[PDB]
């Protein structure tokens, strides 16, 4: 749950010469003081019990153990960590509204796989490199570079659509009834058809984008699953 | 916050019956530790709360052993085997899990018995009202049984339904028996001017309202 | 261990109230100090909680910014201060001490009751009643005692030095206007009431009001 | 001064000085000998120690020799490395002023046995090595008395206050004139032509160097959660604008190259973008009288991007500067 | 899975005067403190005794070796699938039309990330020259043929904008990657005929540098899917 993560980081204390036949710990109080501490600034103390432990199959075994709660406030990464990877989470739609003829879908796409990747490695670097679980904002962005990288290649595959003429590739009846007639209904685009063949093309090319920009934004509010659990 | 509801919000029972608690969560009130935190406290009249349950199961140490927990995810309820005298009271469900953290409803327990016919009663004001220069009329309803009841503040075939007191004292212990008293503040320029004043009561005993009226003119 | 908080206090509406909690034979620096709030009505609020070791606070939605909570560590008491208090604000408030999924609300302050009102001291306005002319008389009947225009609380209501105790029906204060009032009425033998004599006592500590008016046949 | 850390390590002489009476002579009975040099550790010492250390040793270690003198009167200044924790504060960085404290006092002896005087009310630095990365402002030793749960006694205790200022050129010349640079073209996509084709290179480059300082400067500050510099507020918000301007980027990309072909251009959108707002911001389209329909379209979505264009190229501008005066302005002017 | 060992003994007593006696032969784990990293697999200890050249008695040893597993999860994560993302991409720049003027970008955007991953490997393995991680390995190949795929795009490039005002087409060129090698990649040219001879000749080039892009996308699909499965899965099928 990084950075909203809380942390129960404890404090056993033994007698490293005389076993339990020799010494007997005790409690003093059942909690640790706090009558002269100094605010951490970045961690909330919320609960010091401390426990006396025996071990019934030793005899010999006597400890106190203090159970550090401490919680994080999260305001410094949340404005350093999670604001920047929103914003750069937003972008990974704009690349199925950027008309092909502008020339820079991959610049775009490409950049944000960039930033996404730089992030996900520098959250590696904050959090220990344990394998017991994930973060999940390091999951989330996973997920991202995942969606990120199937839209370089339907951005590959749309940009070679819309560069094709009627001299190189010949458009199937099938391509024809689909996507110039059928998939714009559902998607309420209604080809003006005012009126040759490169602009089929190029319309085909543009109707792909527009039913991936619908997956994308289906999938990336569905994403809000994914990410609105962790606060 | 997480929202607490607690069902129902009255339950009577008898001495010796079982008595059945439920408590529900708005979402999830589990926890990583393997525990989730919720407990069952226990509030007398006039005094501070008391606790009975934590960790939804655990016992607190010198409560009776009929007291007993149990739940899951976002449902818990409570359960007495017996009910006896001091477990008259409320009973409230605190979650300890997600900060902040919320209390419950709160459910009154109370003990059914052989329900009683209301003792209605109504007196006029006195000479101190006069002089004072006031008048007040209250209607006493005692040793009923159970919360079915309703009064109404017919006057001569004219129901006044402003300035009229809704006050009734919470369950007895040598009774088990509720009462009612509503009261109806009148001036000297407007307590001899009017002729008649009734109080109208229903019950469940009767259906048919019990009428008690005294004439001003008289 | 034991938390002890302060004494009612009665303000007018607008001001701001601060009420102390101060606790003993414990660590108090290291258990949150939990306020809850509970109006006449019915139910438990908590408003929010201190660590008077650190500084941290927690409040619940409903009261941000209405408490704000402060810890005096060198004498063991925690504050809460309540700004603008309106008439809502009228209710008791209990302090408890807490520990974080390990220790429940063992222990609870005796309650503060807070009052928000523009009226001052009124010493109480005792009108005894009786049974009205017109009417039957039959073996049982039923006394009246009325207490109005008194402020704040409490006043109790009693026989003569407890002379017929069992059967009495006090009633809880209520409000007119502006001022408090109240009811009480008993049962007696037809028989016994005119030969025996019963009055209701009236004691206003507030006011340092005692008052024995007693009540004669009409 | 380690902010991240929030610990201030510095090297002092903690000179003492007190009194024994078991240690007196007469000068005169050893050829006149008025003072000597003994090993501190044979002779009793105050146990004064450091009550917020953090990584560093409580109690001195060092361990030097104490003049004695022949009236009994002991003098002890051994050095120490100290590194004491304190709450750093930068809401100013790098123009701030730190506050760091350094709490010392005996240990085990109370008010009754061992009473600390303050030699000096203020930090001896005639033998102060200087920086060069932070000046002393004020150097001041405060002393105080408490009492602690532990024990029933009263503890006297001298604090010391550093106040320390920053010498604020390095990190100028090296975050926040790169941040400005940067930041003055944050406008500049809302001028470039959609013709060029550089509109996303721009704005996305713009972003990521922005999103780069802000991860350098977030390996300087502290991770505290109380304030949030103001280097850091502006370079979010900064970054918050840039991400809009690439998503209106795009939009004004999509709506430069729409063709009757496949779009249609409704009579309001005409009407608005071609009349009204193309006069409210002093642009005069000229007036072209072009017969083919479907180039004669073309230009006009043309021309309506460029409109949409300078619309957000004003509000930007106006954006920017009243965010960049309305943040740092009322700082600087107390 | 490492396999790293402690070595005990006594410094000065040889065995004929202090002789160690293994208690017990694995390492106690009664007290251990999970790491979250590494995982014991076994731990035990060897008694070994042997002579050096010092000394002229016989020295035992008592030598501990520590068998740790590493749990792959964090590695896995923030190394090895961006390293499959960014190796996903490798071939698309042959299905990118040279008219978009973006397939140099793509490949000099992968080959460059490519690098960067190695050079983040290398900081974390030691800079030994006697084994080489298949990870290391994979890497480089992956950037060797991004390479190669760069250089062919730019002659796809050159191709593709060639005219007659500055080129001529051979007959054998012609020939070839218009009549031969479309029939075999299943891609049809469709049968027009332009009149503008400039313009005629303009879209050939534009044709024959498709043809030669979709040549070294089936091969370099094929290379790239055998040389994965080439060079992982003999180590993956123990
Ligand atoms: C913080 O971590 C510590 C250690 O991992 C947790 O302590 C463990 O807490 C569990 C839950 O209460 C204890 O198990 C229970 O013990 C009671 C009494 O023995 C028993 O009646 C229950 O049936 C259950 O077995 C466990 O003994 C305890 N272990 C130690 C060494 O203290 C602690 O709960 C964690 N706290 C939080 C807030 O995460
Ligand atoms: C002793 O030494 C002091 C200086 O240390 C000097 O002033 C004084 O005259 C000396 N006295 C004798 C008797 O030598
Ligand atoms: C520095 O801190 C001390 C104690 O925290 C305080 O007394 C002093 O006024 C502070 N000085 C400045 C300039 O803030
Ligand atoms: C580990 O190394 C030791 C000595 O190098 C060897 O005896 C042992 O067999 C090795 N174990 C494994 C599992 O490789
Ligand atoms: C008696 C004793 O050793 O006290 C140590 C703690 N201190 C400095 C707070 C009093
Ligand atoms: C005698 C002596 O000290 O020998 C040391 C060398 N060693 C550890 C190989 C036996
Ligand atoms: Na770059």
């Amino acid at each position: 749950h990084f950075p909203f993560d809380q942390q129960n980081c404890t404090m056993k204390f033994r007698s490293w010469t005389y076993d339990r036949t020799e010494i007997d710990l005790v409690l003093k109080s059942e909690v640790a003081s706090l009558d002269d501490f100094t605010p951490s600034g970045e961690w909330d103390i919320v609960a010091l019990p401390g426990r006396r432990n025996e071990n019934p199959d030793d005899s010999t075994y006597v400890d106190i153990t203090y159970d550090f709660i401490i919680r994080r406030k999260p305001l410094f990464y949340t404005i350093n960590l999670i604001i920047p990877c929103v914003l750069i989470t937003s972008l990974a739609i704009l690349v199925f509204y950027l008309p092909s003829d502008c020339g820079e879908k991959m610049t775009l796409c490409i950049s944000v796989l960039l930033a996404l990747t730089v992030f996900l490695l520098l959250i590696s670097k904050i959090v220990p490199p344990t394998s017991l679980d994930v973060p999940l904002v390091g999951k989330y962005l996973m997920f991202t570079m995942v969606l990120v990288t199937f839209s370089i290649v339907t951005s590959v595959c749309v940009l070679n659509v819309h560069h094709r003429s009627p001299t190189t590739h010949t458009m199937a009846p099938w391509v024809k009834v689909v996507f110039l007639e059928k998939l714009p209904a559902l998607l309420f685009m209604q080809q003006p058809r005012h009126h040759s063949v490169s602009e089929d093309w190029k319309y085909v090319a543009m109707v792909i984008d527009r039913l991936f920009l619908w997956i994308f934004v289906f999938v990336c509010v569905f994403g809000t699953i994914g990410m609105f659990l962790q606060p | 916050d997480v929202l607490m509801t607690q069902t129902p919000l009255s339950l009577p029972v008898s001495l010796g019956d079982q008595a059945s608690i439920s408590c529900r969560s708005s979402q999830s009130i589990v926890h990583s530790n393997g525990n989730t935190y919720l407990e069952w406290y226990l509030q007398k009249p006039g005094q501070s709360p008391k606790l009975l349950i934590y960790k939804v199961s655990n016992r607190f140490s010198g409560v009776p052993d009929r007291f007993s927990g149990s739940g899951s995810g976002t449902d818990f309820t409570l359960k007495i085997s017996r009910v006896e005298a001091e477990d008259l009271g409320v009973y409230y469900c605190f979650q300890g899990s997600h900060v902040p953290w919320t209390f419950g409803g709160g459910t009154k327990l109370e003990i059914k018995r052989a329900d009683a016919a209301p003792t209605v009663s109504i007196f006029p004001p006195s000479s101190e009202q006069l002089t004072s220069g006031g008048a007040s009329v209250v209607c006493f309803l005692n040793n009923f049984y159970p919360k079915d009841i309703n009064v109404k503040w017919k006057i001569d075939g004219s129901e006044r339904q402003n300035g009229v007191l809704n006050s009734w004292t919470d369950q007895d212990s040598k009774d088990s028996t509720y009462s009612m008293s509503s009261t109806l503040t009148l001036t000297k320029d407007e307590y001899e001017r009017h002729n008649s004043y009734t109080c109208e009561a229903t019950h469940k005993t009767s259906t048919s309202p019990i009428v008690k009226s005294f004439n001003r003119n008289e | 261990v034991q938390l002890q908080q302060s004494g009612a206090e009665v303000m007018k509406p607008g001001a701001s109230v601060k009420i102390s909690c101060k606790g003993t034979g414990y660590t108090f620096s290291s258990y949150w100090i939990e306020w809850v709030k509970q109006r006449p009505g019915h139910g438990l609020e908590r408003i929010g909680e201190i660590l008077p070791g650190s500084g941290s606070t927690n409040y619940n939605e409903k009261f941000r910014g209405k408490a704000t909570f402060t810890a005096d560590k060198s004498s063991k008491t925690a504050y809460m201060q309540l700004s603008s208090l309106t008439s809502e604000d009228s209710a008791v408030y209990y302090c408890a001490r807490y520990l974080p999924y390990y220790y429940a609300m063992d222990y609870w302050g005796q309650g503060t009751s807070v009052t928000v009102s523009s009226a001052k001291t009124t010493p109480p306005s005792v009108y005894p009643l009786a049974p009205g002319s017109a009417a039957q008389t039959n073996s049982m009947v039923t006394l009246g005692c009325l207490v109005k225009g008194y402020f704040p609380e409490p006043v109790t209501v009693t026989w003569n030095s407890g002379s017929l105790s069992s059967g009495v029906h006090t009633f809880p204060a209520v409000l007119q206007s502006d001022l408090y009032t109240l009811s009480s009425s008993v049962t007696v033998p037809s028989s016994t009431w005119p030969s025996e004599t019963v009055t209701c006592n009236v004691a206003h500590p507030a006011s340092s009001t005692k008052v024995d008016k007693k009540i004669v046949p009409r | 001064v380690d902010e991240k850390n929030q610990m201030m390590t510095t090297n002092v002489w903690v000179k003492q000085e007190w009194h024994d009476y078991k240690l007196r002579w007469d000068p005169a009975d050893y050829e006149n000998v008025t003072s000597i040099r003994i090993p501190s550790e044979l002779i009793w010492r105050p146990d004064i120690v450091l009550y917020n250390n953090a990584d560093g040793d409580f109690a001195v270690t060092h361990l030097t020799k104490a003049h004695l003198f022949h009236d009994g009167r002991v003098q002890w200044t051994p050095p120490a490395i100290y590194k004491s924790s304190c709450s750093i504060d930068v809401t100013f960085f790098p123009f701030d002023q730190q506050n760091c404290t350094m709490k010392f006092g005996s240990w085990t002896y109370d008010k009754a046995k061992i009473d600390l005087v303050n030699m000096h009310s203020r930090v001896d630095q005639l033998d102060f090595w200087e920086s060069g990365e932070w000046v002393i402002v004020d150097a001041v030793g405060t002393y105080n008395t408490r009492k602690y749960e532990c024990c029933a006694e009263i503890y006297p205790d001298i604090t010391y206050a550093f106040v320390i200022r920053r010498l604020p050129l390095f990190y100028t010349i090296n975050l926040i004139i790169p941040c400005l640079l940067i930041s003055c073209l944050t406008v500049l996509v809302f001028y470039l032509p959609s013709e060029c084709g550089e509109k996303i290179t721009l704005c996305i480059s713009v972003l990521l160097s922005l999103t780069v300082f802000l991860l350098l400067i977030t390996e300087i500050i502290p991770s505290t959660s109380l304030v949030i510099p103001l280097i850091g507020e502006y370079l979010l918000f900064t970054m918050i604008f840039v991400t809009l301007s690439i998503v209106i980027t795009v939009f004004v990309l999509n709506v430069h190259h729409r063709s009757p072909r496949t779009h249609t251009m409704p009579t309001w959108v005409r009407r608005v973008f071609l009349d009204i707002v193309p006069r409210l911001l002093l642009m005069k389209r000229p007036s072209v009288v072009d017969t083919d329909f479907e180039r004669s379209v073309k230009e006009d979505w043309k021309y309506v991007a460029m409109v949409i264009d300078r619309i957000f190229l004003w509000m930007f501008i106006i954006v920017c500067l009243l965010g960049t005066v309305g943040l740092f302005l009322p700082p600087w002017l107390a």
